[PDB]
RNA sequence: GCUAGUUGGUGGGGUAAUGGCCCACCAAGGCGACGACGGGUAGCCGGUCUGAGAGGAUGGCCGGCCACAGGGGCACUGAG
RNA sequence: GAGGAAGAAGCCCUUCGGGGUGUAAACUCCUGAACCCGGGACGAAACCCCCGACGAGGGGACUGACGGUACCGGGGUAAUAGCGCCGGCCAACUCCGUGCCAGCAGCCGCGGUAAUACGGAGGGCGCGAGCGUUACCCGGAUUCACUGGGCGUAAAGGGCGUGUAGGCGGCCUGGGGCGUCCCAUGUGAAAGACCACGGCUCAACCGUGGGGGAGCGUGGGAUACGCUCAGGCUAGACGG
RNA sequence: CCGAGGGUAGGGCCCGUGACUGGGGCGGUCGUAACAAGGUAGCUGUACCGGAAGGUGCGGCUGGA
């Protein structure tokens, strides 16, 4: 099966007469390391269930992600509205020189070397959909000439 | 019209983002040297010199991917991205070892030289440089 | 602190001497120091770092206020007196607790004379001196 | 902006302003004590913190902080000070380095004493 | 006059020469109008000289006159060997 | 080799001189983009046959005067007095950035 | 000069065995045995989750401490590394491991690398008949690890040499015995060793 | 907005040599938003530091050119 | 340096059972920085003297500040550790003292009787002949944006035109070849930086070789895009 | 003749300083202008007036009804 890694957990607050009623919410990345991940990003009354629903909602959505000798095929920029991810690879000595959020959903995919870097609003939430939309967006020679 | 060129790609970019089958753009000599690239490297089947009220256009055949499963069945593209790179604003002009590199191979930059329309890997082939026109992927 | 002893100097009734050494129980002018003042040790560099005996003795019997009139000059007397005090260090500057003026204090009448009127012819300083004030009460 | 624009009136270098112009560009500066007294700093915060007045061999007179548990400073104390912004006391933007020229080192100090310039105990 | 000399480099204790020529009127270590080989009075490595006895010709020809001890270690390589 | 450049005589109001203003082309160091700059240089006429319009090469030559060190080589075209009004209009229309 | 004090709460903080003692790593009186929690005061507290500053940070210590070293001669060690041709990582523990002191502990001349390093400060090794005392002496691939012939005649090259006739030295090594030398073959792949230490981790602790 | 040795010319002085370098006369020019004039700051470069790069910043030690020898002016001797 | 307890004393913690400093110490033993003796340099082979011919080659002699130093050889004592931090950023936690006081502070902010944020202690983390601090440069700053930003409401469309310079400019054919591309050649000093080897025991330092590029000069070549010049067009634009 | 510079005289720019004064920033006294139709929709350019916020005239805006 797949390894899980708490992303971002935070609580939340919403108002109502006489207390501010709090909610938690979680983002969790997954992946084999070997070449899928998946994220998802879930909300409950307390913190170890609303984990427990982000790898629920994270195994429910995953990405191809094509491996390369553990780098990625092109360079890739996606921007997730406002946040911005750039991937570049990178040759088989570097590492992976990322953020914290694209730290994860770069190694659980099994990345091994990698540059990227954060322009745009680097909040964790947008730049994490922002890393996977761009993974997602990865192909190869073979679907060029696929295409073409 | 300011930039023929930046024009044709963008009808040719708005073409295909909702699926025209075709798309005519008014014609040059040059014009078609692109295109005539753009058909050779699997980007868009090809072209017919047509008229229009008498005008002479070119129609381009435009080319994509299988329908896809999901919520959204609209296929990926085959030209996923094209834009003017030199410009009427900035010309860029680069010799042979400055050239350019497009998606670590996948995709091309097309660049005018004393030596017809190339692609870089055909003017880092025939030794040669000049105007980079776009690039497409 | 460490310090260069370049040369080493008797002074005669009429000349200076120039003289390579200074034995024990003896007394000359050494030439090159920069940081050593009165009544302080000096050792040669690798030797016991010992403190010789010091000295002590008489507090101040008179006692002088001074007034740095305008104003922006007192402060030409305040590194004018930290200058003094390396220089004489029988002297001895305060400031009251209450009322907030300098008291310069002295041996003696001629000895807080002289350091008053050097102060001035030889400081310039916009300053005046005479009683201190009293530190009342109800 | 356009290309031209561009050509035409570049891009403006951004300049950055010292907060020390105090030190004429040194990295400490000399100076004498006017006046030594106690400050009250800004909500949310409430102590009487201990300040010198200090005229400077640069010209300047500014107003120091006094960093530690007590110290031996007055009128006319020779001192040497840093750069060294202190955040709740109006004005006050440099320390005095103690254990320099007047500046008594902190009694009883353990540790960081080489902040509070105290000798190691024996 | 122009000449050939011994331009010190190496370092303290590394005498490192590299006999040169250069206008009589530079500093020792200065700006030289050609390197015409090394010189090692140490002798740290089998190459502790080696005249470019082409180019060291050329030069005495048209007047460089040299040090008394670059000739020593021209004439150990022999540039005056008829 | 001697220098030589081209370009239009634009005064020829001075005596056995004619001023030849020139024009070049460089792309801009850091925005890529060609953009034109020029220079007016006194040239040489010993025989006094240049006028205005008249396109001409110039060449690096020895000091004449003070700020004359180009002679006039070899006409080249003629008449080309819209360059010389492309230049008079400038300056003209100096009289109205003042205060 | 190197880390010098106790070396047991190395081991107990990095959750792993470091054979740094020696001759006592395999007793059961080792303290990485009969308590494997980090030093102090709060070991037996229950662990708090790790950030990967940390994380890395722990992993770095780990393999520096291995080969007990100075962060000053191991971060330009590996600089040297980044710059040179390849895989970063593995040119690293290369050069980490092409330097003297721990070769002599590789060849079991001694019985840990402080040991190690007290015999090679000391005169008591020599690379290629040269008496080399500097255990920073990066050994290049044809080098002849002598033990000081007027060393040979001394208890403890012998009790190490004595139980040194028949193990293996890694396959880039090899202990002539009896004549006391040995020899540097070939610099290792990174299959060659095992460390308990992430070759990349540390690559991605220096990126900051 | 600037400019009377100012920009050009004829003749001459000066110099190792071109030149408004200097002088007499003739002409009315020369320069400026591609930033003249004016004010500020600064010796420049090889290089150095930083930076993914582009770029930013810097010019102590060493090597190259320049400028200066308390502040000014001046010429003499000399290949200089 | 090796061995050295289910683990001394003191100190810190404690639910009072225990936990921690800690194999750390003591202790056994092995090595042997400094020191002590003995020897002891490379840097210096030319200038000059001798045969020859004052030349080519040969041969002989004098000369060492550092220096009795480096290094070698023999003997030879367990032999300085300090500094920053331990609320978050950020690696490292407890007890007392204190009580918006005393103080901390780079930004958030911490202190009002139970402070992991002040002060001390024990513990811990990081560096180690150093550790920190202030000043400043570049970085994070994609926050002057060429690479690589923006303007309905966040900072940002000129109150609206008309037009000067300027920037930009439709489709076809031809001449030039200014930009642009290509090859050659000169220049691009030395040190530096980079790759290789090599000298000092290592390294710093240093030596030898290699690889050069931008940029500019000179000659040859290309003509697609831009430029200029020359003809034609009518889809822009103006007109009837 | 030119000429360091000295001197007479009149100008331009900069910097420091000055009785007093103008507002600006930082750390009790009067009212209640704005935020809810904020108790007269708010804002606006201008204008006159008023301890003060502001009020009022004329026009505009909706970012009001
Ligand atoms: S003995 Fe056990 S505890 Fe001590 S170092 Fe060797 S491994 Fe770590
Ligand atoms: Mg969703
Ligand atoms: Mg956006
Ligand atoms: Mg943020
Ligand atoms: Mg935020
Ligand atoms: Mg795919
Ligand atoms: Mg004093
Ligand atoms: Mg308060
Ligand atoms: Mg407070
Ligand atoms: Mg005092
Ligand atoms: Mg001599
Ligand atoms: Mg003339
Ligand atoms: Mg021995
Ligand atoms: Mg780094
Ligand atoms: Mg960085
Ligand atoms: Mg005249
Ligand atoms: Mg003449
Ligand atoms: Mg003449
Ligand atoms: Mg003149
Ligand atoms: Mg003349
Ligand atoms: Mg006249
Ligand atoms: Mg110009
Ligand atoms: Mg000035
Ligand atoms: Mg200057
Ligand atoms: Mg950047
Ligand atoms: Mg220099
Ligand atoms: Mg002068
Ligand atoms: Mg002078
Ligand atoms: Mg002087
Ligand atoms: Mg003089
Ligand atoms: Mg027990
Ligand atoms: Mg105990
Ligand atoms: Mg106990
Ligand atoms: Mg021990
Ligand atoms: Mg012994
Ligand atoms: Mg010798
Ligand atoms: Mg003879
Ligand atoms: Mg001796
Ligand atoms: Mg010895
Ligand atoms: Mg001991
Ligand atoms: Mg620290
Ligand atoms: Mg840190
Ligand atoms: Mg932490
Ligand atoms: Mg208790
Ligand atoms: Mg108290
Ligand atoms: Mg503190
Ligand atoms: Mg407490
Ligand atoms: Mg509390
Ligand atoms: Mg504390
Ligand atoms: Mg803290
Ligand atoms: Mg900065
Ligand atoms: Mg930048
Ligand atoms: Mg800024
Ligand atoms: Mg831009
Ligand atoms: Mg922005
Ligand atoms: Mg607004
Ligand atoms: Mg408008
Ligand atoms: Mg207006
Ligand atoms: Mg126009
Ligand atoms: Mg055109
Ligand atoms: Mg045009
Ligand atoms: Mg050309
Ligand atoms: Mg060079
Ligand atoms: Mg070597
Ligand atoms: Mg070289
Ligand atoms: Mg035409
Ligand atoms: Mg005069
Ligand atoms: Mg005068
Ligand atoms: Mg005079
Ligand atoms: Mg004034
Ligand atoms: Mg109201
Ligand atoms: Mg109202
Ligand atoms: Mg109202
Ligand atoms: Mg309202
Ligand atoms: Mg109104
Ligand atoms: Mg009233
Ligand atoms: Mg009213
Ligand atoms: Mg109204
Ligand atoms: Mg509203």
């Amino acid at each position: 099966d797949f390894e899980e890694k708490m992303i971002l957990i935070r609580r939340t607050a919403r108002m109502q007469a006489g207390g501010r009623r709090f909610r938690f919410g979680a983002l969790v990345v997954v992946g084999d390391r070997q070449g899928r991940v998946g994220l998802g990003f879930g909300k409950a009354p307390e913190v170890p269930l609303a984990v427990q629903k982000a790898g629920y909602y994270a195994r429910r959505n995953m990405v191809e992600v094509p491996l390369q000798n553990g780098t990625i095929p092109h360079e890739i920029e996606v921007e997730f509205g406002a946040s911005k991810i750039v991937l570049k690879p990178a040759a088989p000595g570097t590492g992976v020189i990322a953020g914290a959020v694209p730290r994860a959903i770069l190694e659980l995919a099994g990345v091994t070397d990698i540059l990227t870097k954060e322009l745009g609003s680097r909040n964790p939430i947008n730049i994490a959909y922002a890393t996977m939309e761009a993974l997602r967006q990865l192909r190869t020679k073979a679907d060029v000439e696929r295409l073409r | 019209l300011t930039d023929p060129i930046a024009d044709m790609l963008t009808r040719i970019r708005n073409a295909t983002r909702v699926y025209k089958e075709s798309t005519d753009v008014p014609a040059s000599r040059f014009k078609e040297e692109i295109l005539r690239i753009l058909a050779r490297e699997g980007f868009i089947k090809g072209y017919e010199r047509v008229d229009v009220d008498g005008k002479p256009y070119l129609r381009v055949y435009l080319k994509y991917g299988p329908r896809r499963q999901g919520p959204d069945p609209r296929p990926e593209q085959v030209i996923h991205h094209i834009r003017r790179i030199s410009k009427p604003g900035r010309r860029v002009y680069v010799g042979v070892k400055e050239i350019p590199r497009v998606r670590r191979g996948l995709g091309i930059a097309i660049l005018s030289t004393s030596k017809g329309v190339l692609t870089d890997r055909e003017a880092r082939k025939l030794g040669v440089g000049g105007e980079l026109i776009c690039e497409v992927w | 602190r460490k310090e260069r002893v370049a040369r080493l100097l008797r002074m005669h009734a009429n000349h200076r001497e120039e003289v390579e050494e200074l034995k024990a129980g003896d007394l000359g002018a050494v030439v090159g120091l920069k940081e050593t003042i009165t009544g302080d040790t000096l050792v040669g560099e690798d030797a016991p770092r010992v403190i010789l005996e010091s000295i002590e003795v008489p507090e101040p019997v008179i006692d002088v206020a001074i007034e740095p009139k305008t104003k922006a000059d007192q402060e030409k007397l305040s590194q004018a007196l930290a200058r003094l005090a390396e220089e004489d260090p029988t002297f001895r500057v305060s400031t009251h607790p209450e009322t907030g003026q300098t008291i310069i204090s002295g041996m003696g009448e001629l000895h807080l004379e002289i350091i008053v009127d050097r102060l001035k012819r030889e400081f310039k300083v916009d300053a005046n001196v005479g009683k201190p004030q009293v530190a009342y009460r109800e | 902006p356009t290309i031209n624009q561009l050509v035409r009136k570049g891009r403006e270098k951004v300049r950055k302003k010292s907060k020390v112009p105090a030190l004429k560009g040194a990295p400490f500066r000399r100076g004498v004590c006017t006046v030594v007294r106690t400050v009250t700093p800004k909500k949310p915060n409430s102590a009487l913190r201990k300040v010198a007045k200090v005229r400077l061999t640069s010209g300047y007179e500014v107003t120091a902080y006094i960093p530690g548990e007590g110290h031996n400073l007055q009128e006319h104390s020779v001192v040497l000070i840093r750069g060294g912004r202190v955040k709740d006391l109006p004005g006050v933007r440099y320390h005095i380095v103690r254990g320099v020229y007047d500046a008594a080192g902190v009694k009883d100090r353990k540790k960081s004493r080489s902040k509070y310039g105290t000798k190691k105990p024996k | 006059m122009v000449k050939i000399r011994l331009a010190r480099f190496g370092s303290k204790h590394n005498p490192h020469y590299r006999i040169v020529v250069t206008d009589a009127r530079r500093k020792r270590d200065g700006k030289y109008i050609e390197k015409i080989g090394y010189y090692d009075p140490r002798k740290t490595t089998p190459d502790w000289l080696k005249v470019d006895v082409e180019r060291a010709r050329y030069w005495l020809s048209v007047g460089a006159q040299p040090t008394d001890t670059a000739r020593r270690l021209l004439r150990q390589a022999g540039v005056f060997r008829q | 080799p001697k220098k030589v450049l081209t370009g239009v005589v634009v005064s020829d109001k001075m005596q056995k001189t004619v001023t030849v203003l020139v024009e070049r082309q460089f792309p801009h160091p850091l925005y890529g983009k060609v953009i034109k700059r020029s220079k007016k240089y006194l040239a040489h006429d010993p025989e006094e046959k240049y006028k205005l319009g008249d396109v001409v090469e110039i060449i690096e030559s020895r000091p004449i005067s003070k700020r004359k060190r180009f002679r006039v080589l070899r006409l080249v075209e003629s008449g080309r007095m819209d360059l010389v009004e492309k230049y008079l209009i400038r300056r003209q229309n100096y009289e109205s950035l003042s205060k | 000069g190197r880390y010098i004090g106790p070396v047991c709460r190395l081991c107990r903080r990095e959750g792993v065995k470091l054979y740094l003692k020696g001759e006592r790593c395999y007793s059961p009186k080792c303290a990485m045995e009969r308590r494997p929690y980090p030093p102090g005061q709060h070991g037996q507290k229950r662990a708090r989750r790790p950030s990967d500053y940390a994380v890395r940070l722990r992993e770095k210590q780990k393999l520096r401490r291995i080969y007990g070293i100075s962060e000053r001669q191991f971060r330009n060690l590996f600089e040297e590394a980044s710059k040179k041709k390849g895989v970063t990582g593995s040119v690293f523990l290369g050069l980490l491991e092409s330097r003297l002191d721990n070769v002599v502990y590789r060849l079991g001349f001694a019985v840990s690398r402080r040991q190690a390093r007290q015999l090679v400060r000391h005169g008591h090794i020599t690379v290629n008949g040269r008496r080399v005392d500097l255990p920073s002496y990066r050994v290049r691939p044809g080098d002849e690890i002598a033990v000081a012939e007027k060393s040979r005649n001394l208890e403890l090259i012998r009790q190490n040499l004595e139980a040194m006739k028949g193990r293996k030295v890694g396959p880039w090594l090899s202990l002539d015995v009896e004549g006391m030398k040995g020899k540097f073959l070939r610099l290792p792949d990174r299959e060659d060793l095992a460390l308990p230490v992430n070759e990349q981790l540390v690559i991605e602790f220096y990126s900051r």
